[PDB]
């Protein structure tokens, strides 16, 4: 049973490192998006940044 | 450690490149210099005008 509590309040813990990690309100690593497209030339064109669920 | 990343962004935002900023103070001076020359030789231009009476 101690192993168990232990087992998962680091679990707890992985949710709330994964959860908090946000900036200008978007997270490239929650899974609240499939990808984050930047800009990347003066006509518009991107530069794509799939997202990678943690 | 997030609280550092965060500041780090905030930083990254804002934050001027110092160097750029010198190098174009120094230009932007001598760019000055040479206008106010510029504006002091306009003002002689109607210095000719008396040589005609």
């Amino acid at each position: 049973n101690a192993l168990k509590s232990d087992f998962d309040s680091l679990r707890d813990q992985i949710e709330k490192a994964a959860t908090n990690a946000k900036f200008n309100g978007v997270s490239i690593a929650d899974g609240s998006t499939t990808k984050l497209t930047f800009l990347a030339n003066s006509d518009g064109s991107g530069f794509t940044v799939n997202a990678k669920t943690i | 450690k997030l609280q550092d990343s965060l500041d780090a962004g905030v930083g990254n935002l804002v934050d001027a490149d110092l160097a750029k900023e010198s190098a174009k103070l120094q230009s932007l001076q001598t760019k000055q210099q040479l206008g106010v020359q510029a504006l002091s030789i306009a003002n002689q231009s109607s210095s000719s005008i008396l040589s005609l009476f």
